[PDB]
This record gives C-alpha cells, sequence and structure tokens, in this order.
C-alpha cells in the first residue's frame, strides 16, 4: 500500500514546455474515475500565469494497466486514445485486442487491483513490439495506395461539405439524405446567378 | 421567545447608549489613590 | 462578426431566478437545497431564458486572456456578467475547437469532467470512452404544448433551431417516435447545443401560443445511443477506416 | 418462502405474457430489471463478476479460442432467430 | 473603545470640524454590511472588496490630515487611533519607504500565500506588462482576491 507508491506518469504534452513545474501532492485527494478508489491527486499548472489548472484524474494502477497518462488519458508512447490504439493493434496481426471495461462498482475496483496490463497496452508498454507493428503499418500503408433542388447526393456525404464548397464557389441548406432532395437556398438571387456563373 | 431569532448587534444593540453599572461610589479623600482607576477594565494597563 | 462588439448582458443579476425552488414538498432541506416530506416525479419546467446567437454573442474579459472554455450560462441563456465574464461568450467555431483539442479528450467544452460511463438515462456530460456527436431530441409534444404540427414542419423547426449553434453533419426526425437525431460535425458544438437547448421550446412568435409558451415542460436533449441502422453501421465502419489510415500516416511519420 | 417463490414465479410468467402480446402488436417493451437494495448491488450480465483467468501454460490455445468463439456466437444468433 | 461608554474620554478640539466627513464613511459602512443577497461568488466578493476599500479610505483621510498637511493636533490624532477611527498598523506601513499606496495588510503578509511571495498588486505595472509582452499574451490580472486592489505599488 501507500508507503511505497510509484511516481506518476504525466504526458509530455500535459506537462508543458516550461522546464520547471511545481505540482501539489494531496495524499488522498479525489477518487479515481476508472478505479473508484482513493489516490494521491496532483494538480499542477503549465506556466505560472496560465488560466486553468491541470489535475490528474486516474489512479496509478489504472494508468499503468492501460499504459496511459493520468491527465490526458492518452497512450503514453504513441499519444493516441485507447479506442484508436486498440483499432490499430487489432487491424494488424488480427487479434481483436479490444479493452475490457467493467461496470458493477465492485467489479471495477476488483479489476483495478490485478496487474495484468489491459488489452492493447501489452504491445506499447514495450518499445520493441511497438516498433515492429509500426513496421507492419508501413506495409499496410504501401498496399493501400434563390432556391435550388439538388439531386444525386452521395449517400454518406454531409451538408457541411456542400456548404464549404459553395463558400469556395462564391445561406441555407436543407438536405434529407434519404430522399436526396437537397433543397439549397441562397440569401440573394444575385448569389444564385453568381453560383450558376461559376460552375 | 423560542421562535425569535437572535437580534442583530449592528442594528438593535450598537446604536443604543449603555446603561449604568454597579460602581460603589467612593469617598474623595479616604479612597484618594485608587479612585481614578478602580473600575476600569485593566486598571493600570498603560502606566509604566 | 462577434469579434467587433463586446458581449451584451443577457439578464440582470437582480432578475435571476431564485433558489428555494418551486415549493414541491412540505418542509425544505438545507444541506441539500431541495424539498422534503414530498411527492415528486415531474420536477421539470420550461426554461424562461434562451440565447440569441447573433444578438448576444461578443467579446468578453477572458477572451483577451485566451481561455479555452465556453460560458455555461451564456449557453443556457442567463449569463449575468456580460463583458466581465471570465469565460467565452460565442459559438464554438473551428479556431476555438482547435485550441481545446488537448483537453476535449478528458473534459467538456464548458470545462466539466467526463465520467467513465454515461448515466441511467443518458444525462448531462458525456463519457470519455466514446466521442459521441449525435443528440437525441425528445419530449417534443410537451415542447409544443400539444400542438400537432405535420411532422415535416417539426423537422424544419428542429433544423432551424440547431442551424445557428454550429455545423450539422446530418438531421433525422423519426415518424413513428417523437424524436430526432442530430449529428454535428465537431464534438464541442454537440456539447454546447445540448446544454443550450435543454428545457426549451420550439415555438416562435407567430405560433398562437407564444404568449403562453411558459407553461408546459419543454424538450429534452440527451445523448443518442448507437444506431442499429446497418447503413449507419457501414458508414461508421468506413469513417473509422479512413481515420485509421490518417493515424497510420501520422504514426509512420513520427518514427 | 415456499409461498413467495411460487408467487414470484407466476409474477414473472405474467410479465413475459404482456411482452409477448406487445411483441405481436409490434411494440417491443424491453424487460425491466429488479432494483438494487443497496448501492453496490451487483448485476450479473454486465460483467464476469470475479473473472479469474486460467494462468496460461506451455501449450497454445489460439485456434481453440477461435472455435469456441465461433460456436458461442452461432448459438446466440440461433436463439435470437429461432428461440432455443 | 469604538462604542462610547463611561470609560471613554471626551473629544479634543478639531474633531467637530472633521466629524461630518467621517460620518459619511460610517453611514456608507452601514450600507456595506447590510446583507444584500447574491447568488454568484464573484458578486459576493465585490461586497468585501467594497468594505476593505471604505476602511482604507477612512484611514487615508486621518493619515492625510495628521501627517501630510498637519491639519489636526497630535492630541486629537491619538484619540482617533484610540477610538479605532484609524488603523495604527496600516498607517505604520504607510509611513515606510517602499509602501505608500498600500491597499490592505493581507497583501504584504508572506505567510498566507502558497509560495512565499506577496500579493500581485504589490508588483509595479510596467514589470508585469513587460513580462506579459515578452510572453506575448497580455497582462491578466484585473483585481486582487483579498482587497480588490488594482495595482497598489508605490509607483502606481
Ligand atoms: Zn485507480
Ligand atoms: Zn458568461
Ligand atoms: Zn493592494
Ligand atoms: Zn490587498
Ligand atoms: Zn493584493
Amino acid at each position: 500500500d501507500e508507503i511505497n507508491e510509484p511516481p506518476p506518469n504525466i504526458c509530455e504534452q500535459c506537462l508543458g514546455d516550461e522546464a520547471n513545474i511545481r505540482m501539489t501532492k494531496i495524499p488522498q485527494g479525489s477518487e479515481c474515475k476508472i478505479c473508484t478508489l482513493p489516490f494521491t491527486l496532483y494538480h499542477f499548472k503549465t506556466s505560472k500565469r496560465s488560466n486553468n489548472i491541470i489535475k490528474t484524474l486516474i489512479c496509478v494502477r489504472c494508468a499503468t494497466q492501460r499504459n496511459i497518462c493520468q491527465c490526458c488519458m492518452l497512450d503514453s508512447r504513441w499519444h493516441i486514445p485507447i479506442q484508436l490504439r486498440d483499432h490499430l493493434i487489432s487491424l494488424v496481426n488480427e487479434e481483436n485486442v479490444m479493452t475490457e471495461e467493467a461496470k458493477n462498482d465492485m467489479m471495477k475496483r476488483f479489476l483495478s487491483l490485478k496487474n495484468v496490463k489491459l488489452g492493447g497496452a501489452q504491445i506499447t508498454s514495450d518499445p520493441s513490439e511497438a516498433d515492429n507493428i509500426v513496421d507492419k503499418l508501413k506495409n499496410i500503408l504501401l498496399r493501400a495506395t434563390k432556391s435550388f433542388f439538388l439531386y444525386n447526393i452521395d449517400a454518406s456525404i454531409p451538408e457541411w461539405k456542400i456548404t464549404d464548397t459553395v463558400s469556395q464557389l462564391l445561406l441555407s441548406l436543407i438536405v434529407n439524405h434519404k430522399a436526396k432532395c437537397g433543397g439549397l437556398r441562397f440569401q440573394s438571387s444575385e448569389l444564385g446567378e453568381r453560383f450558376v456563373s461559376k460552375i | 421567545d423560542d421562535d425569535e431569532p437572535p437580534l442583530s448587534y449592528e442594528q438593535h444593540i450598537e446604536n443604543i447608549e449603555p446603561l449604568d453599572p454597579i460602581n460603589l461610589p467612593l469617598d474623595s479623600q479616604d479612597d484618594e489613590y485608587v479612585k481614578d482607576w478602580l473600575y476600569d477594565s485593566r486598571p493600570l494597563e498603560e502606566d509604566s | 462578426s462577434w469579434r467587433d462588439k463586446s458581449a451584451k448582458v443577457q439578464v440582470k443579476e437582480s432578475e435571476l431566478p431564485s433558489s428555494i425552488p418551486a415549493q414541491t414538498g412540505l418542509t425544505f432541506n438545507i444541506w441539500y437545497n431541495k424539498w422534503s416530506q414530498g411527492f415528486a416525479g415531474n420536477t421539470r419546467f420550461v426554461s424562461p431564458f434562451a440565447l440569441q446567437p447573433q444578438l448576444h454573442s461578443g467579446k468578453t474579459r477572458g477572451d483577451n486572456d485566451g481561455q479555452l472554455f465556453f460560458c455555461l450560462f451564456f449557453a443556457k441563456g442567463m449569463c449575468c456578467l456580460g463583458p466581465k465574464c471570465e469565460y467565452l461568450h460565442h459559438i464554438p467555431d473551428e479556431e476555438d475547437i482547435g485550441k481545446l483539442a488537448l483537453r476535449t479528450e478528458v473534459l467538456d467544452c464548458f470545462g466539466r469532467e467526463k465520467f467513465a460511463d454515461y448515466r441511467e438515462d443518458m444525462g448531462g456530460i458525456g463519457s470519455f470512452r466514446k466521442k459521441n456527436k449525435t443528440l437525441y431530441v425528445g419530449g417534443i409534444d410537451g415542447a409544443l404544448n400539444s400542438k400537432h404540427l405535420k411532422p415535416a414542419q417539426i423537422e424544419s423547426r428542429i433544423r432551424f433551431v440547431f442551424s445557428r449553434l454550429g455545423d450539422i453533419d446530418r438531421i433525422r426526425y423519426v415518424e413513428s417516435k417523437n424524436c430526432g437525431f442530430v449529428k454535428f460535425k465537431y464534438q464541442a458544438n454537440a456539447e454546447f447545443a445540448k446544454e443550450a437547448m435543454s428545457n426549451q421550446t420550439l415555438l416562435l412568435p407567430s405560433d398562437k401560443e407564444w404568449d403562453d409558451r411558459r407553461e408546459g415542460t419543454g424538450l429534452l436533449v440527451k445523448w443518442a445511443n448507437e444506431d442499429p441502422d446497418p447503413a449507419a453501421q457501414k458508414r461508421l465502419q468506413e469513417e473509422l477506416k479512413l481515420e485509421s489510415l490518417n493515424m497510420m500516416v501520422h504514426l509512420i511519420n513520427n518514427n | 418462502k415456499i409461498r413467495e417463490r411460487m408467487l414470484e414465479e407466476s409474477k414473472r410468467i405474467a410479465e413475459l405474457q404482456k411482452r409477448r402480446e406487445l411483441k405481436q402488436a409490434g411494440i417491443n417493451v424491453a424487460i425491466k430489471k429488479p432494483k438494487k437494495k443497496y448501492g453496490t448491488d451487483i448485476d450479473y450480465n454486465e460483467d464476469i463478476v470475479y473473472e479469474q483467468a486460467p494462468m496460461p501454460g506451455i501449450y497454445d490455445t489460439s485456434t481453440e479460442d477461435r472455435q469456441i468463439k465461433k460456436k458461442f456466437e452461432q448459438f446466440e444468433r440461433k436463439v435470437n432467430r429461432k428461440g432455443l | 473603545p469604538r462604542i462610547k461608554t463611561r470609560r471613554s474620554k471626551p473629544a479634543p478640539d478639531g474633531f467637530e470640524k472633521i466629524k461630518p466627513t467621517l460620518t459619511d464613511f460610517e453611514i456608507q459602512l452601514r450600507d456595506a454590511q447590510k446583507d444584500k443577497s447574491s447568488k454568484l461568488a464573484a458578486k459576493s466578493n465585490e461586497q468585501l472588496w467594497e468594505i476593505m476599500q471604505l476602511h482604507h479610505q477612512r484611514s487615508r483621510y486621518i493619515y492625510t490630515l495628521y501627517y501630510k498637511r498637519k491639519a489636526i493636533s497630535k492630541d486629537l490624532y491619538d484619540w482617533l487611533i484610540k477610538e479605532k477611527y484609524a488603523d495604527k498598523l496600516l498607517i505604520a506601513k504607510w509611513r515606510k519607504t517602499g509602501y505608500e499606496k498600500l491597499c490592505c495588510l493581507r497583501c504584504i503578509q508572506k505567510n498566507e500565500t502558497n509560495n512565499g511571495s506577496t500579493c500581485i498588486c504589490r508588483v509595479p505595472r510596467a514589470q508585469l506588462e513587460e513580462e506579459a509582452r515578452k510572453k506575448g499574451t497580455q497582462v491578466s490580472f484585473h483585481q486582487c482576491v483579498h482587497c480588490g486592489c488594482r495595482g497598489c505599488a508605490s509607483t502606481d
């Protein structure tokens, strides 16, 4: 227990660029959001005259099991979320490496005490296999490569791409993606003639 | 009364001039040395 | 633009709503500001206030200090400080979303901490395990004071209300169930529009109960669940694949 | 206890009867759960509640894992379509 | 002895000339302690900032009478200190060399803060402004927590 508690792991993006920080240790501050159990909360600030105060939110058991930061919840090596890291590890070697997430407040404070390094952190907790899968991502990346009535809108394109292109080809927009009746409406008929002229 | 809140000092008490304490009236010459300070708070607080 | 004028005061401090709410039960509790010996299952009401995004928004005190966060009470419609408010008093655009990117992983746009899992009923703040962008609008029949209104017009009013609070990826109103699913393009607009349009109405002056809109319950904006539409699932899988390829490019370039 | 077990049994039967009637009507009322009597009372479908892993040895269990996962997924789909 | 009891002494000479202006501060303090209810937190700090401002101004009045323009007798000024119309310690800080425009006595107390240093109102304005211009953001200190002081340096 707490007579030898490990030091925290704060992301280098979270600590900031100032070469000297002071952070406050409160030996039982908040309780952990993943772990439901007390820990020693740290609350630093990036520069001295920054506006907002960064504080750690998860336990050190809970941070090490996911191999993540405490302030940021991002993977400590690649600096990406857990849900995208598990997709990249799962897409390459085909293991479904997905992280198991416990409800039932007894079960989450049960899981936080075992020391197993949860799903996708087993690779990036070691530098060797974490570099090997980047070598494989090289191979996958190499094998990879006034009122107008619109019609034949692609079934998965949203409204804002249409509006951003019209703002480049220069308002309102009502697009029902089912019926594809893209009822665009400009604010001036001069702007309608403008858009007719540019196409 | 049990349902009366305690009245505020700054309104009901502080603006009233106080009343007369006990103060046994001393003689003028038989009690000459202690008359001018017997009933103070700290009787010779500033007399070095 | 909002960069020109300083942010107007929305409501005075004296004209704020009081505490000690509503006289629901018999005896009032002090440690919790609620009513006891009571009966309560509704406890909802139409919010008196609402923001007007072109009239109210402007520069503030803590915009010159570069604060990341947006004012909760600017959104809800009752910010009583104006040009003196510490937080931002404008709709989140691309530039403000680009600055929050280190902090939106953990906490809100308003600066509130995201919990591990949502709620029993998909309540207020999000969950930090999932970047949800689609909002569930419901309770529309209480929001319209039971004015049946030919559902394409209801979808038009839900289109117009949320068109001012940011960019919209897509809109859907459901015929069978009085609900709508609104997907924004960024997350901070979804958070802002959720807290901005809770407990509001859909009525607007030429609608014959505009003088009587204050009675009722008002609508619910909550978080949408996962979509069981297989077209939506395949679209989600394709978008996940393209995001995966982008992050593959960046991770290879960082080696 | 005998009496309460019989009454809870018939109560569950009525609770499924109304759901099957509404399923025939076309409105799918999901089954409500029993309420917790205390704050950390445990639901037993959310998680394997005290999951103990079998501490792996020298032999390899990838293909048998895949074969079990196939069999269980196929059983759940068959109960969903046909109903046990 | 702020209340007037039997133990008090009668006033010296010039007090009846300066009795009305001091009276103004008295009635203005009896607007400030009056419990106007506010829901916010900053708006509940504004009240205490107003009270500390009124106490500071009354002490500046008695100080600028006795020390600067020498307009009242020493025998009256000792009475005004005795009857708590003035703060003896705040005037004692005003008589120093580095401290003349001092707001209150919690902005020079080193023990109260997290790390040593005084309150930020004690800094000159130009030094904060050159550091804020060096980092290029802007100077973000509007109003102190303890007093509401906005730059109480001696040069400012
Ligand atoms: Zn923990
Ligand atoms: Zn505000
Ligand atoms: Zn000061
Ligand atoms: Zn001060
Ligand atoms: Zn100060």
